[PDB]
């Protein structure tokens, strides 16, 4: 890299983490999508 | 960007974030919530509006065949911009 | 309430129950039936242990992938307690010791703890909470074990009202200590007993019943603010019994009378070791302890557990102390 | 063409057959090999010092995946679902809508790292290199749900090693 | 010539051609049907009952020395009367040449064993009825040889699910490996890949 | 010296012992033995770290699911953990033992060996390189080193 | 000569059903020693009973050659638990011990779920 170094761009990372598995930095899969089925919600006031 | 909820969670550039009251909130109790600090959706907002002279013009994301498939513009529309499908770059065309 | 966790699936490893439940102390003896039980289902199950994570691995299989979560507690840190059970829908508390330690005696582990998980869990907003005491819980025992039952007991009812008590005998499994217990004493020469074993009656009760009460108690809505015995379908003098464990096993048995006193200084003796220990004087009390009666309380038939006989499981709990039929002990019948 | 492994008949001469007797009673073919084997005492050893030297990999490495960025920061995944629908394992889950802006872009992309074969056929499906097989193949997990990976994990995969996987693009593009 | 396209072999086409008349009239008892393939192959399509005739002269004939049984499966087309239809693709050194042997067979009709033709045939026919459920009469040991003991079902059948019915899993009370209905954390998904625009007009069955 | 000194060193000596003689029992099924094999060979030489090339089931610390693992032989395989002496180990390779693999919607494979024994360390790949199993092996090392029992045993 | 139907081992269920009393013989003998070889939890009667009832639920066959497939297939079976290539997972798989009943009336199903 000191002779070629690479192609800069302002999204690289600019600190580079080793493996962080069993660390409380470690990666925890989840759902990336919205909620999909909207339920309805009843009136707050009484009907009577 | 990352903006977080009333509860300490940030929200992901997809809009995902738990509710306060969902119970699988408890999976990043004592470990992170990975999320992507770069939304694309701001970054490509950040790019000026290429100005090129002719009704129609090409993208092919630079980087010649590194980039996408090559597509072609129209800008006949002058209240918007061109914008490529691939990329998200945008163009418009000189004073007419 | 916007909605509850909805079940969905068929009831199996990968189908969603709807139960979210912080299992305290579920690396013993009874807690590892209840995970199981709980994963079996498909149950969000958060498991605080206080040991090495080396052993807690027989508890990861028993759920699918993100289904049993482990946490950091400290039985004297409500701090630790809030981050396990603030996102349940029912606490378990199955802590418990059978000796006193350098660090935790019966009045920590027995009083303080579930006290301090109960209070917590009422401030998180828990719905339910399940606390395992003991059915021989008494305040005027000779046991400092069952003392504090009776205490504990009594203020986990005050701090949490809505809490289902279970009140189970002594429990009879592959990793119990009744039967297990009556094994091992052939190693010394005989059996001592107190009275020769008679004036003792006990009632054992098996561990997958204990279990499937507590699993079928959190989906009771009939449950709640109720105090169960769990209990055996038949009672035994604790001559026959231990005769009925040898007969299993197959090794000789040699029955001699010892007085309560000597029974105490040679259990004082086992209790130098830093170990768990083989037998305590607090033990030897629970062991010649008569099971009471309470018919006031519900018991596993309530819940819709028939009760299994000792019978048709002590092979499986003895084969493992066999060496390279058997006539079933005496029981009692009800007057 | 054909020729025989194991057909010769040995000569049954007086200078053959002491040859022969010498062979069993002096043990020579077995000193024979204690000789080969004392050879590569004195040879230098293949061994490398691993993690201090590593073992030489190619631009075409298959590792672990990764989803990558054109140079504005927009990323190049347009949620075409060509990698979904070639991945032999069914090892990726996509979904898409049209984001705020109006682009084509993806809500979910999943790859169970677990059930994928390292084939590498996403990245040749792929008409934007937007998933690729990146250059780290040292990512083993203590617990099977770091395996599963989402988006968000996936674009950090491509944050960290843009700066490799874009070299390693560079030289061997052109045989692609 | 052309580049991309297989060249053809006119004369391996009209050997072949040849032998199938010469083995449809040796044995008019059993050969039902015999077709040459565009690249060369010989199929001679049977009557189950011909089995070890067919298999016996095609081994033994002097003018065949079809002594080496390359393969022996079968294929499940739910349509037909008879789902099952065995092959038999046979090898012979002497003549430098390949014959493929087909007949047919349902879940309930047993076909008669050709071990005592081709040894080979022994654990060919095993896989057939454990994946298939073919019953073959006279087998020396015929049983399961690639599923699990106790397995229900054959899994190679094309009313078979592809994860089949049931699931190992270790259970801790039990202290045992149990089997449990399949349930999957992700359903497979079926792809309809199929294009609704007719690929070869060659084969265009008639309405 | 405090006890909390004198636990915290002898759980360094029981550690260092521990991941410093780490011999394997290689559970070789399918492709990815081939890759363990290739891990023992001059190139990486796994004997170098003090793990032996084939131990016995009864001598040996960790277990090593190298290959598809199916119905027939989990059975086997849960019998092969029971019989090994504590403390062990199981280290998945490749991603048939991960969760399936290829063949996970197969009818005869397991989906997963972390349904029929605890899994300490997952190794990805199809198959993982010999020198990423080469990194399971010393990241179970350094897990092996994190470990407190006689600490945790005396604050009990 | 639609049901002119090749046989497998039996001509008629008069012959099918010689054969299923002899299959059910040698099962019935063979439980005590299954019971004693994998050391099974369960007692004799338990086994027997189970045995029992397998054949109960093919007894409505009427076809000699499904009969002969099921003795086919009987005799298969006990010769894996003979000669003990079957384990005590594969004996015990007759007994379902893990899975929960399952309700079997309607309005049990109705809350559980939406299977019919
Ligand atoms: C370390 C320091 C370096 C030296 C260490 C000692 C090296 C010993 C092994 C060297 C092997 C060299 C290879 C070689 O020459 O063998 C081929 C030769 C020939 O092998 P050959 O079988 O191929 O010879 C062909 C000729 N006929 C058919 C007659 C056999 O081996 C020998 O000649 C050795 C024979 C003598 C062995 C007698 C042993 C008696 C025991 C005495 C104990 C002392
Ligand atoms: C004879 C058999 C019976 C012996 C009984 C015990 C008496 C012998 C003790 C021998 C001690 C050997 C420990 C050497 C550790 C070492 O070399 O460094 C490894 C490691 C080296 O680092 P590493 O092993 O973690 O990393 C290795 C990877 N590379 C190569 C990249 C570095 O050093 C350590 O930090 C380990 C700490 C061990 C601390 C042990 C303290 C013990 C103090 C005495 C306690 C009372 C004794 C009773
Ligand atoms: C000694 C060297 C001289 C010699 O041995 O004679 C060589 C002579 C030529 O060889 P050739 O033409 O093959 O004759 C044998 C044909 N029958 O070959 C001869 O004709 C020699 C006579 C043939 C018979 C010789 C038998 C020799 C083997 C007998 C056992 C000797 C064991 C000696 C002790 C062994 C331990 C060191
Ligand atoms: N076993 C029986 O016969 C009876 C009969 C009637 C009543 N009980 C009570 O049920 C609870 C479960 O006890 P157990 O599982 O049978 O036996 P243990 O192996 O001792 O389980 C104890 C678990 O609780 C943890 N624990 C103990 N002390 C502490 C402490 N100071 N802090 C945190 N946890 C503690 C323990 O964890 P670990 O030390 O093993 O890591 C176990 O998980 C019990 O109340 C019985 O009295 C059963
Ligand atoms: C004889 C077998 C070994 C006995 C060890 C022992 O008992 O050592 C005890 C002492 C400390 O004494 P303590 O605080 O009373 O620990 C008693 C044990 N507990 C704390 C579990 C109750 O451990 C040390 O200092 C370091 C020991 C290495
Ligand atoms: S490498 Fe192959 S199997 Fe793995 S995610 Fe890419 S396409 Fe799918
Ligand atoms: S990663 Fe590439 S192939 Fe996959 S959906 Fe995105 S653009 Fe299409
Ligand atoms: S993970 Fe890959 S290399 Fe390993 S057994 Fe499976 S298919 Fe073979
Ligand atoms: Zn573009």
């Amino acid at each position: 890299p000191t002779v070629k170094p690479p192609t800069a761009r302002k999204f690289i990372w600019t600190n580079h983490k080793f493996n962080l598995s069993g660390t409380p930095q470690q990666y925890v899969p989840y759902s990336t999508t919205r909620k999909k089925i909207q339920e309805w919600v009843p009136p707050s006031t009484p009907y009577k | 960007g990352v903006r977080t909820s009333p509860t300490g969670e940030k929200v992901t550039h997809t809009g995902q974030v738990y509710d306060d009251g969902d119970y699988r909130k408890v999976r990043f109790v004592g470990r992170q919530k990975e999320v992507n600090e770069n939304f694309a959706i701001d970054l490509i907002a950040e790019q000026p509006v290429s100005q090129v002279g002719s009704r129609v013009i090409s993208c092919d994301g630079g980087g010649g065949a590194l980039g996408h498939p090559r597509v072609y513009i129209n800008l006949d529309k002058e209240t918007k911009t061109g914008t490529c499908g691939y990329c998200g770059l945008q163009f418009r065309q000189q004073h007419h | 309430l916007h909605h509850a966790v909805i079940p969905h699936g068929k009831g199996g490893r990968s189908s969603v129950s709807g139960i979210v439940a912080t299992v305290f102390g579920a690396t013993g003896f009874l807690g590892r039936y209840v995970v199981n039980h709980l994963g079996r289902m498909g149950s969000q199950v958060i498991v605080p242990h206080r040991c090495e994570p080396y052993d807690t691995m027989h508890l990861r299989p028993m759920g699918d992938l993100g289904q049993i979560i482990f946490m950091d507690w400290n039985g004297r840190d409500k701090d630790s307690i809030r981050r396990a059970v603030e996102h349940s829908s029912v606490v378990i508390n199955l802590v418990g010791r059978e000796w006193e330690t350098q660090n935790f005696d019966f009045e920590d582990v027995f009083v303080k703890i579930p006290q301090a998980i109960a209070q917590v869990s009422k401030e998180a907003g828990v719905e339910k909470f399940i606390h395992i005491s003991h059915l021989n819980a008494d305040i005027k025992s000779s046991s400092k074990y069952l003392r504090s039952k009776a205490v504990g007991e009594k203020e986990v009812r005050e701090t949490f009202p809505e809490a289902t008590i279970i009140k189970p005998a002594e429990i009879f499994g592959r990793e119990d200590r009744f039967l297990n217990y009556f094994a091992n004493i052939r190693w010394f020469g005989g059996v001592p007993l107190i009275s020769l074993g008679k004036k003792t009656v006990k009632q054992p009760v098996y561990i997958v019943d204990v279990t499937k009460g507590i699993i079928n108690a959190i989906k009771d809505p009939d449950a709640r603010g109720k105090t169960f015995a769990f209990v055996g379908p038949s009672r035994y003098l604790l001559f026959d019994l231990v005769q009925y464990v040898f007969a299993v096993a197959h090794r000789p048995f040699l029955p001699y009378p010892l007085p309560h006193f000597a029974y105490r200084w040679i259990g004082r003796l086992f209790e130098i070791s830093p170990f768990e220990p083989w037998t305590t004087r607090d033990k030897v009390e629970r062991i010649h302890t008569t099971d009471k009666i309470l018919p006031h309380l519900p018991g596993l038939e309530d819940l819709g557990v028939e009760a299994t006989p000792l019978e048709l499981k002590a092979i499986e709990v003895l084969r493992r102390h066999r060496t390279y039929d058997v006539q079933p002990a005496k029981t009692i019948p009800t007057s | 063409t054909y020729k025989y492994v194991n057909l010769r008949e040995p000569s049954m001469d007086m200078k053959s057959v002491t040859d022969r007797a010498a062979q069993t009673l002096l043990w020579t073919e077995l000193i024979r090999g204690l000789g080969m084997t004392l050879s590569y005492l004195f040879r230098e050893p293949a061994t490398i010092n691993y993690p201090f030297e590593k073992g030489p990999l190619s631009p075409r490495f298959r590792g672990e995946h990764a989803l990558r960025r054109y140079p504005s920061g927009e990323e190049r995944c347009i949620a075409c679902k060509l990698c979904e629908a070639v991945c032999p394992a069914q090892a990726i889950t996509i979904e898409a809508e049209p984001r705020a802006d109006g682009s084509r872009r993806t809500t979910r992309y999943d790859i169970d790292m677990t059930k994928c074969i390292y084939c590498g056929f996403c990245q040749e499906a792929c008409p934007v290199d937007a998933i690729v097989e990146g250059p780290n193949f040292e990512f083993s997990t203590e617990t099977h749900e770091e395996l599963l990976y989402n988006k968000e994990k996936l674009l950090n995969n491509g944050d960290k090693w843009e700066a490799e996987i874009a070299a390693n693009i560079q030289a061997d593009y052109l045989y692609r | 010539t052309r580049p991309t396209v297989r060249p053809r072999n006119d004369v391996a086409h009209k050997q072949l051609s040849a032998f199938g008349e010469y083995v449809a009239e040796i044995l008019p008892k059993y050969v039902q049907q015999v077709q040459v393939s565009c690249f060369n192959e010989l199929e001679i399509c049977i009557h189950p009952d011909g089995v070890i005739p067919v298999l016996t002269f095609l081994r033994d004939h002097s003018n065949a020395q079809f002594k080496s049984l390359a393969d022996l499966t079968a294929v499940d087309i739910p349509t037909r009367q008879n789902r099952f239809e065995i092959v038999y693709n046979l090898l012979s050194l002497r003549f430098n040449s390949r014959i493929r042997v087909k007949t047919y067979t349902d879940e309930l009709t047993p076909i008669e064993s050709s071990v005592p033709v081709y040894k080979a045939a022994n654990w060919y026919e095993r896989e057939i009825w454990d994946m298939f459920g073919v019953f073959f009469a006279n087998h020396p040991d015929l049983r399961r040889i690639l599923t699990d003991y106790g397995f229900e079902g054959h899994p190679f059948r094309k009313d078979f699910p592809l994860s089949g019915y049931v699931e190992l899993r270790y259970d801790d009370e039990v202290k045992r490996v149990v089997a449990e209905p399949v349930e999957l954390a992700q359903e497979f998904r079926k792809f309809d890949l199929n294009s609704p625009w007719e690929a070869f007009p060659a084969y265009r069955q008639p309405p | 010296s405090r006890g909390e000194y004198v636990v915290a060193k002898l759980d360094d000596l029981i550690n260092w012992a521990r991941r410093s003689s780490l011999w394997p029992m290689t559970f070789g099924l399918a492709c990815c033995a081939v890759e363990m094999m290739h891990m023992a060979a001059p190139r990486y030489d796994m004997d170098r770290f003090g793990v032996v090339f084939r131990a016995s089931p009864r001598q040996s610390d960790v277990m090593i699911v190298a290959g598809t693992l199916t119905n027939k032989m989990a059975p086997a395989l849960r019998k092969v953990y029971d019989q090994m002496p504590e403390p062990r180990y199981v280290v998945s390779m490749g991603s048939c033992a991960n969760g399936g693999g290829y063949y996970h919607y197969s009818y005869s494979v397991v989906r997963g060996c972390d349904r029929i024994v605890p899994v300490d360390i997952y190794v990805p790949g199809c198959p993982p390189t010999a020198e990423a199993l080469l990194y399971g092996i010393l990241q179970l090392q350094k897990k092996i080193k994190r470990e407190k029992r006689l600490r945790i045993w005396y604050r009990r | 000569a639609s049901t002119s139907v090749k046989p497998i081992f039996s001509r008629d269920m008069n012959e099918a059903k010689r054969r299923v009393r002899e299959l059910y013989r040698a099962w019935y003998r063979e439980v005590p020693n299954t019971v004693h070889l994998f050391q099974l939890d369960i007692s004799v009667k338990q086994g027997r009973d189970k045995v029992r009832e397998m054949f109960k639920k093919n007894a409505h066959i009427t076809d000699p050659r499904v009969v002969d497939l099921l003795v086919i297939k009987g005799k298969m079976e006990l010769e894996e638990t003979i000669k003990v290539w079957k384990q005590r997972t594969h004996v015990m798989r007759f007994f379902h011990e893990t899975e929960a009943p399952r309700p079997k009336d309607f309005l049990s199903k109705f809350y559980v779920g939406h299977d019919p």
